[PDB]
Protein backbone atom coordinates (compact mmCIF):
# COMPACT_ATOMS: atom_id res chain seq x y z
CA UNK A 1 0.00 0.00 0.00
CA UNK A 2 0.91 3.19 -0.18
CA UNK A 3 3.65 4.67 2.30
CA UNK A 4 2.80 8.49 3.54
CA UNK A 5 4.85 9.74 6.08
CA UNK A 6 3.32 11.93 9.14
CA UNK A 7 5.13 15.73 8.42
CA UNK A 8 5.92 16.70 11.81
CA UNK A 9 7.60 19.69 12.93
CA UNK A 10 11.37 18.31 14.03
CA UNK A 11 14.99 19.47 14.04
CA UNK A 12 17.52 21.78 16.16
CA UNK A 13 16.40 25.30 16.75
CA UNK A 14 18.04 28.11 14.83
CA UNK A 15 20.85 30.53 16.98
CA UNK A 16 20.49 34.12 16.49
CA UNK A 17 23.15 36.83 16.62
CA UNK A 18 22.61 38.21 19.55
CA UNK A 19 26.12 40.42 20.79
CA UNK A 20 25.88 42.26 18.34
CA UNK A 21 23.63 45.65 19.76
CA UNK A 22 26.37 45.50 22.34
CA UNK A 23 29.79 45.20 20.64
CA UNK A 24 31.25 47.85 18.28
CA UNK A 25 32.45 45.91 15.10
CA UNK A 26 36.02 45.75 13.91
CA UNK A 27 36.81 44.06 10.74
CA UNK A 28 39.96 43.95 9.09
CA UNK A 29 41.76 40.94 7.53
CA UNK A 30 45.59 43.01 8.40
CA UNK A 31 44.65 42.68 12.61
CA UNK B 1 50.94 27.16 9.44
CA UNK B 2 47.89 29.13 8.59
CA UNK B 3 48.29 31.20 11.58
CA UNK B 4 51.70 32.00 10.51
CA UNK B 5 50.27 33.33 6.72
CA UNK B 6 47.77 35.35 8.40
CA UNK B 7 49.09 37.01 11.74
CA UNK B 8 52.59 37.78 10.35
CA UNK B 9 52.38 41.23 8.41
CA UNK B 10 55.64 40.55 6.95
CA UNK B 11 55.68 36.62 5.81
CA UNK B 12 54.19 36.10 2.68
CA UNK B 13 54.23 33.43 -0.42
CA UNK B 14 56.22 35.91 -2.47
CA UNK B 15 59.47 35.64 -0.40
CA UNK B 16 59.26 31.64 -0.22
CA UNK B 17 58.98 31.87 -4.09
CA UNK B 18 61.85 34.00 -4.25
CA UNK B 19 64.22 31.87 -1.75
CA UNK B 20 63.17 29.12 -4.18
CA UNK B 21 64.62 30.92 -7.40
CA UNK B 22 67.27 31.97 -5.64
CA UNK B 23 68.25 28.51 -4.65
CA UNK B 24 67.01 27.55 -8.21
CA UNK B 25 68.99 29.53 -9.70
CA UNK B 26 72.42 28.22 -7.49
CA UNK B 27 71.29 25.13 -7.99
CA UNK B 28 70.94 25.41 -12.08
CA UNK B 29 74.82 26.97 -11.81
CA UNK B 30 76.30 24.19 -9.61
CA UNK B 31 75.09 21.46 -12.13
CA UNK B 32 75.98 23.08 -14.99
CA UNK B 33 79.61 24.47 -13.28
CA UNK B 34 80.74 21.67 -11.13
CA UNK B 35 81.46 18.95 -13.67
CA UNK B 36 84.05 21.78 -15.31
CA UNK B 37 85.49 22.11 -11.60
CA UNK B 38 85.99 18.89 -9.57
CA UNK B 39 86.90 17.29 -13.15
CA UNK B 40 90.38 15.80 -12.20
CA UNK B 41 92.17 17.54 -15.10
CA UNK B 42 95.55 15.28 -16.83
CA UNK B 43 98.43 16.99 -17.73
CA UNK B 44 97.46 17.32 -21.23
CA UNK B 45 94.99 20.36 -20.28
CA UNK B 46 96.48 21.87 -17.21
CA UNK B 47 98.90 24.61 -18.00
CA UNK B 48 100.85 25.87 -15.47
CA UNK B 49 101.48 29.89 -14.54
CA UNK B 50 104.64 30.62 -16.18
Amino acid sequence: LRKVVLDVELGREQVQLLYKPIYDSIADSNL
Amino acid sequence: TKEMKDFNQTFSVEILNKSIGESYNALLNHIHLSPIINFNYKASNKTAFK
